[PDB]
């Protein structure tokens, strides 16, 4: 029910940080090369300055599986990455990473960007750092991407990165549109700074600031007197009236920010700095009170997963023996109408839900619910294959897609990235059979074996083309074999009529019939 | 035994016949009201009413067993899970009467066990069909055709039972000189083909029909217009041959199917067909999840009483033309998961006099809805019960009746 | 209404200073009924940062032995207090000394109980009046031994943990700590070890009042100032910013790249100032009134604070004199709080940040009505109606135990019960997720009437919900019952019933499922101390025996399985039949 912007950077300049990158900056600009130090436990990687630099602008060279090349390429530019390659400082930070367990890497202008660079190189890896980063570069270009941009937002990484940016600093605002800005950015003024997060946000107040006349080209100076009075403002506090404070919380906490800027309340460009700062902050209702709800949701939504898991048993049950998945696949029961009915509703629900947490109504923490991660597990082992059942009923025969290969909702592969959160499996043999399949895509390659199979016994009656066959299917049955032994399967995969055992036939039945034993 | 036929005796012949009639249908098999109703109008030329007052009558005896009767929430709600039980030796006692035998007329005829085995009137063309207005045919897999001549001089009610698959229509149809109702039933556990309908196209004198799990013939001009038809219910059959065919009109040709009844079917790509005709009165798609959006050019039926939905998820709302039918007067929506926002808008249907929605994900109504002062009888959920207030407050006709959900396992069996 | 809002009078305060300065040179007071103790103040670099502990914060895990009913009932952790006060604790409990003695003497005639204390002597005082608390309050509630605690200017010593404790067994109100507007001996704890180290002897010596406290070097004084103000500075900036704050995952990265004090105000704290006395309890507000208070206002108010502080460190007997004669406002129950915040000299954005600390009150407390009115609906008693007198009877009359007709069934009711066990699981998990962020109120987990529901309930649902898991061969895929896959409600329910009988469970299906199979000696040992816990959960009514030994039963089945030498031995042989 307020502006943090200021109190967020309140808290970021008391941070004994933000005076020590600048020290440290400091000393590295006076030395001119890289300068690695301690201080206070914390170790500081400061790559001085490079004058010269022309920033016009999948990498064989450059590994950063964070790039997103599914989505358009982001465009880095030339300088900074040749930079990055030719100070070699990829060779000293390895043998200089050894035993350090929090770094906060910092820089200036090219410097600062040379600093951004190597961390978003050094968190864009297989592995993550195991060594803490953290970005302090002031008065960096704003070089980089929406892409890019938008690959350090749903990596996660945005918060890592911290800028500080003076009102009259022009290096950062004389950029082109294609450089969009990423993680926090921060409009440190005499008075006071406020903090933007959001990309949308530093944009306008990057333009509004191009619209205003700023005229201080000296920016290291400014720099340097603004981290002493920031450093040195907690000490002598004011009388922060605002003129006219408003009584609504809103407006006096936004003319507060507008007044710490240097910006005047009733400014014009006062004013539209006021209605920015208002539309800053989006007024939603609290994530924490929004998951009780989601559990009351869950908990409404659990008694149509009993009744789909009743179903299951009834059908296991039957004297048919046909299985579930091909029961649901040859639907001529009204229970088989009931529970597609109540699959679709469990389906809707947790799209919703995986919606919602995507778009950040949500704690951060969601995914690390635990109670969460289980109930996604048992709603993707007692769910996914009656979807894939129902897609492949209402797949043409033309409709060779099947189900790995695409056509798989992305609520499963979120799941699927929330099952992969969970601790290590313990490797405890089952004494009988699960109550449900381990893997949630067994059908499908089932399903494509048996193309495979009718393939084979239909064309590429050429012994050696068959053989290629035969060593196709060779592997994935014994896949499903090993997983019989160790009982990863439930009762309708060893089901007399399930599909499973007729293509089991068939394929002896070819093999018998090749002679290809052994 | 006595008893059975000391109150088949109180029954005078109005309902004694009826019900004799009605002991004629599969013993094993669930007799749907709408069905029984319509042989007992077919047959007796007794009016719904009394027909209606007639299944009180045999109600209040031990005789009928009726599943149950959840239709109570309004006249206008259609026939719901009203299938009956009888006994079996209720039809011992039709078989000895053996009316059928002893007049050795073609009427009150039946076989049991559905054996392929045709009867001793079968036999030899031993089939005197003295009288035929009864018809009730009991097959598995044996020729429809038989092996005997009915020519059925005297026929106007007809039902025949069948099973497997690749079945073909008998040429009696074309024999009879009349008839006006028509069974047939298909006890496999797949869909059944037949052949030869052009046999049961000869006729033009039909007035009801009824099938089961059987693929339904292509609807061209090759049958010949049945004026008489007013009837015309699908249940477990995929229309995708005979559907789509709206280049021959189904109003064009005959007046026939004045309300249609959909049931358990898929493959509903388009319902263009459907909504060409001019003569329809009555609609009820139920238990369809292949409906994604009803065709916006249903203003042909514009004498349509009642819309009844039951299961359609992918269907996304209702259109905006349900506010555009002056005959539409009871309207049920259920068990549909995609049906935020309800557009009912029912600020032209004052029609409407009864509302039902046993449960339903509606997010808001119009404020049209409100307006509406026929909003009696409505039978909503759980949910929903401040919008409910909110018409109770604008019009206090609403006689809302909240609908507890209640769970069962019954649903499991079959 | 300051008597009558803390329950002491003014010649009481007067009494406790004159007990405080007498004392610098543990000293009683025997003012009439009522027993003035006052410690002895000390200034020492060594006392207010003990050179044992290596963390920037001096702080130590408090025993539970020594601190029982101190921990957060949830999450079973521990507060933190200074090491060096907790040794002058554990100094001044032995024998030798008599002052537990001497407590114990006038207790037991009734006499009221009053710690006193200035600075170090306060900040002692306070935990000692703590461990009188737990020593005699707890065990039998009563006014006459209600103790009564007043200290000036006292460095803080509680951890967050240990004012949510307080507040919990409602023992805040029995503390009153008075604090100048301007001094920096509360100031100074909430600041980092080495930060101060340089100029902590220095500053120590001159605050010393037995010391001449003289040749202060400003310099020195304007340091050590500096340090603790921005220290300071950045622990309440960061409070107010997790308390009500966005960009969580940024104050979590730098809560990661940085360290700050977790000593948090405790009890009742008033402030004073010339024109008027202020009394907060929020705690949260009290450390955010602390920094802003001290904030300079001008350059001649600069290098005169320190100097103020200084001198206001014994200027308190002014305050006792006069504390008659000044206005009184209690900030809680004031609602125009504008103009005695301007009063106090506090800046804009500390009135809006106390306003914020309020508000946030309000809708915690407005939470617990909400969830309260919940509860007491119908529809929540007729669900747990449904389990008690419609599923378990059948079953019992079935012959089959409800858990082992919830393990193989087809009769709707097992439907209906797993559905009405999920339906209150989700309220549960709601109500316990409201309390974990403690959302909820210190004291919602104190009153009878929610421990009562939450223990009926787990009693009542528990075993369903070890059916269903054990049913569904869950053991078999990620582990047993105890070890992983149970919900956190039912302990948390557990913990809060063990604490409400420690001063005056219903999931052995778990372990009798886990005894399943492997038989062997150390199980048949596991299988006599299972037979002890059932009859002493019978005789507690966790579970329920006639529904357990029932012919039908998996126990009984188990059992059946147990060798007759086992069999033998037990005393359940009667019982069973
Ligand atoms: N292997 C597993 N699969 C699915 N969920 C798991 C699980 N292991 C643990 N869980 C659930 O995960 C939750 C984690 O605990 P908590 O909710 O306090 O964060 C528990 O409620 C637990 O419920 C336990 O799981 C059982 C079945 O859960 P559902 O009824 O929700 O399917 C419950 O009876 C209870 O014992």
């Amino acid at each position: 029910r307020f502006e943090t912007s200021e109190l967020q950077a309140s808290v970021m300049i008391s941070t004994p940080l933000f005076t020590d990158s600048w020290s440290s900056c400091n000393t590295a600009n006076c030395n001119g090369s890289i300068k690695i130090h301690d201080i206070a436990g914390i170790t500081y990687v400061a790559i001085p300055a490079v004058s010269m630099i022309q920033l016009g602008n999948v990498t064989g060279d450059v590994l950063f599986p964070g790039l997103s090349s599914d989505e358009p390429l982001p465009m880095v530019d030339a300088a900074i990455l040749k930079l990055f390659l030719q100070l070699k400082i990829k060779e000293g930070l390895e043998l200089e990473l050894l035993g350090k367990k929090l770094v906060v890497i910092t820089g200036h202008s090219t410097g600062g960007a040379l600093a951004a660079f190597t961390a978003l190189w050094l968190l864009s890896q297989s592995s993550p750092p195991s060594f803490r980063v953290f970005c302090i570069t002031f008065g960096s270009p704003l070089l980089g991407n929406q892409s890019l941009s938008t690959s350090i937002s749903r990596s996660r990484l945005a918060h890592n990165f911290c800028h500080v940016v003076s009102i009259h600093d022009l290096v950062p605002r004389s950029s082109n549109e294609q450089f969009w800005p990423f993680g926090t950015y921060l409009f440190c003024s005499d008075k006071g700074g406020v903090c933007l997060d959001n990309a949308g946000s530093v944009r306008l107040m990057f333009n509004i600031l191009n619209t205003t006349a700023t005229q201080n080209t000296e920016e290291h100076q400014r720099y340097g007197h603004y981290v002493f009075t920031l450093s040195h403002m907690f000490l002598k506090s004011r009388s922060f009236l605002g003129g006219s404070i408003p009584d609504n919380s809103y407006q006096a906490g936004v003319a507060l920010a507008v007044e710490a800027l240097g910006f005047s309340n009733d400014d014009t460009s006062g004013v539209l700095v006021k209605e920015c700062i208002e539309t800053a902050t989006r007024i939603v209702r609290a994530p924490i009170l929004r998951s009780a709800e989601l559990a009351n949701e869950l908990a409404s939504v659990l008694p149509a997963r009993l009744e789909i898991q009743w179903y299951k048993d009834r059908c296991d049950a039957s004297e048919e023996q046909l299985g579930y998945y091909d029961f649901f696949k040859r639907y001529s029961l009204k229970r088989d109408f009931k529970v597609n009915m109540s699959r679709i509703r469990l389906a809707k629900f947790w799209d919703t839900v995986i919606k919602m947490v995507e778009t950040n109504e949500l704690p951060f923490d969601f995914h690390l619910g635990k109670k969460w991660i289980y109930a996604s597990q048992f709603y993707q082992l007692l769910a996914e294959p009656l979807d894939i059942a129902n897609f492949y009923k209402n797949r043409d025969i033309k409709t060779g897609g099947h189900y790995l290969e695409g056509n798989r909702p992305k609520r499963y592969e979120v799941i699927d990235k929330w099952q992969k959160g969970v601790k290590v499996p313990e490797e405890c043999v089952r004494s009988r059979y699960a109550s449900t399949t381990q893997d949630t895509c067994f059908w499908a390659k089932l399903e494509q074996a048996k193309e495979w199979l009718d393939e084979a016994r239909k064309e590429s009656s050429d012994p050696q083309r068959r053989s290629l066959l035969r060593e196709k299917i060779v592997p994935f049955e014994s896949y499903a074999n090993t997983l019989v032994t160790k009982k990863e399967v439930s009762l309708d995969v060893k089901a007399k009529n399930s599909s499973y055992s007729v293509w089991e036939a068939n394929l002896k039945e070819f093999k018998c019939k090749m002679g290809y034993e052994n | 035994f006595a008893h059975m036929e000391e109150s088949l005796e109180n029954l005078d012949p109005k309902i004694r016949d009826c019900f004799l009639d009605m002991g004629a249908f599969p013993e094993d098999k669930k007799i749907p009201l709408d069905l029984l109703t319509s042989v007992w109008v077919e047959r007796h030329d007794i009016d719904e009413e009394t027909a209606f007052s007639f299944v009180l009558r045999l109600a209040d005896k031990n005789l009928l067993t009726i599943v149950n009767n959840p239709r109570f929430g309004d006249v206008h709600i259609g026939y719901y899970d009203v299938f009956v039980t009888q006994h079996d030796v209720l039809r011992d006692l039709a078989l000895h009467m053996s009316n059928r035998v002893d007049v050795n007329r073609r009427e009150r005829l039946l076989m049991p066990k559905t054996e392929p085995v045709l009867p001793r009137e079968w036999e030899k063309n031993k089939d005197e069909p003295f009288d035929a207005k009864i018809v009730s045919l009991h097959t598995g897999e044996m020729d429809e055709m038989n092996w005997f001549d009915m020519d059925l001089p005297k026929a106007e009610v007809l039902i025949l039972n069948f099973s497997s698959d690749n079945y073909v229509l008998p040429p009696f149809i074309g024999k009879m000189s009349r008839l006006r109702v028509l069974v047939i039933i298909n006890n496999g556990m797949s869909p059944a083909r037949l052949h030869g309908f052009s046999i049961f196209a000869n006729l033009a004198k039909l007035r009801s029909l009824w099938l089961k799990r059987v693929h339904v013939p292509e609807l061209t001009s090759c049958t010949i217009p049945l004026k008489n038809l007013h009837k015309i219910h699908l249940i477990f059959c995929k229309v995708k041959n005979s559907f789509v065919q709206t280049s021959f009109d189904i109003s064009k040709i005959f007046p026939s199917l004045s309300d249609l009844t959909i049931d358990h079917c898929d493959d509903l790509l388009e319902l263009k067909s459907i909504f060409g005709i001019t003569s329809l009165n009555s609609l009820s798609i139920t238990n369809c999840p292949r409906i994604l959006e009803l065709p916006k050019n249903l203003s042909n039926v514009q004498s349509l009483e009642r819309l009844r939905l039951y299961a359609c998820p992918e269907l996304i709302s209702l259109p905006v033309e349900v506010c555009e039918l002056p005959c539409l007067k009871y309207v049920d929506i259920s068990q549909c998961v995609s049906l935020v926002s309800l557009p009912e808008k029912f600020g032209k249907l004052g029609s409407l006099e009864k509302i039902d929605m046993r449960e339903c994900s509606l997010l808001g109504l119009p404020s049209s809805v409100a307006a509406l002062v026929s909003l009696r009888h409505v039978i909503c959920d759980e949910e929903t019960s401040s919008m409910w207030e909110m018409v109770k407050k604008v019009v206090p006709e609403l006689c809302i009746e909240v609908a507890k959900k209640c769970f069962t396992v019954d649903w499991l069996d079959d | 209404a300051f008597e009558a809002l803390t329950g002491i009078n003014g010649d009481l305060i007067t009494r406790s200073w004159s007990a405080s300065k007498q004392a610098y040179l543990y000293h009683k007071e025997e003012a009439g009924a009522v027993v003035i103790f006052a410690f002895q103040p000390s200034f020492s670099e060594k006392d207010f940062f003990d050179p044992d502990n290596k963390s920037s914060f001096g702080e130590i895990k408090l025993n539970r032995v020594q601190f029982p009913c101190m921990r957060k009932i949830g999450k079973g952790d521990v507060a933190t207090v200074n090491e060096a006060f907790l040794k002058n604790l554990e100094a001044i409990i032995d024998p030798r000394t008599s002052f537990q003695a001497s407590v114990e003497m006038a207790v037991r005639s009734r006499k009221q109980i009053v710690f006193t204390g200035h600075s170090s002597g306060g900040a002692t005082a306070i935990l000692a009046t703590v461990w009188y608390l737990e020593k005699y309050f707890i065990r039998n509630p009563n006014v006459y031994l209600e103790p009564r605690c007043v200290t000036f200017g006292a460095p803080l010593v509680g951890d967050s943990i240990f004012s949510h404790a307080l507040g919990r067994e409602k023992w805040s109100r029995f503390f009153v700590n008075f604090v100048s507007r301007f001094d920096i001996v509360p100031r100074i704890m909430l600041a980092r070890k080495a930060s101060v180290e340089e100029t902590l002897p220095h500053v120590l010596a001159q605050l010393d009042p037995r010391k001449s406290s003289v040749q202060e070097s400003e310099q020195r004084i304007t340091e050590f100032y500096t340090r603790v103000m921005r220290d300071t500075s950045t622990v309440a900036n960061q409070a107010v910013c997790e308390l009500t704050g966005s960009a969580e995952a940024f104050l979590e990265t730098l809560s990661s790249f940085l360290e700050l004090s977790p000593y948090r105000p405790a009890g009742t704290f008033v402030f004073s100032t010339e024109k008027r006395l202020v009394a907060v309890n929020n705690s949260d507000a009290i450390l955010q009134m602390l920094f802003y208070t001290s904030q300079a206002s001008d350059e001649q108010e600069w290098s005169l604070i320190p100097f103020r502080s200084i001198r206001d460190h014994h200027s308190y007997e002014e305050l006792v004199q006069s504390m008659g004669k000044k206005l009184f406002n209690h900030l809680d129950g004031e609602n125009s709080i504008e103009s005695t915040l301007n009063d106090l000299g506090v800046s804009t954005r500390g009135r809006q940040y106390v306003q914020a600390a309020l508000e946030e009150e309000k809708k915690r407390v407005e939470n617990q009505k909400k969830i309260i009115q919940v509860i007491e609906q119908e529809r929540f008693l007729k669900k747990l109606a449904w389990i008690e007198d419609e599923y378990k009877p059948k079953c019992q009359a079935h012959k089959n135990g409800y858990y082992d007709s919830f393990k193989v069934s087809n009769e709707e009711n097992d439907f209906k019960a797993n559905v009405k066990r999920a339906e209150l699981a989700g309220v549960f998990d709601e109500v316990l997720g409201l309390m974990k962020k403690c959302q909820l109120p210190d004291e919602f987990e104190g009153d009878i009437d929610w421990i009562k529901l939450a223990t009926r309930y787990r009693r009542l649902v528990e075993p369903l919900d070890i059916a269903n898991y054990h049913r569904h061969l869950k053991n078999e895929d990620t582990g047993p019952y105890m070890k992983r896959g149970r919900p956190t409600r039912y302990i948390y329910a557990q913990r809060g019933y063990e604490h409400y009988i420690l001063k005056p469970g219903s999931c052995f299906w778990a372990e009798v499922e886990e005894l399943k199979g492997k038989p062997y000696e150390e199980v048949e040992v596991r299988v006599k101390t299972l037979e002890g816990m059932l009859g002493e959960w019978i005789t507690d009514g966790e579970v329920d025996d006639k529904e357990i030994f029932l012919e039908g039963s998996t126990f009984r089945k188990w059992w059946i399985t147990l060798p007759k030498n086992h069999k033998s031995h037990s005393p359940l042989r009667d019982y069973m039949m």
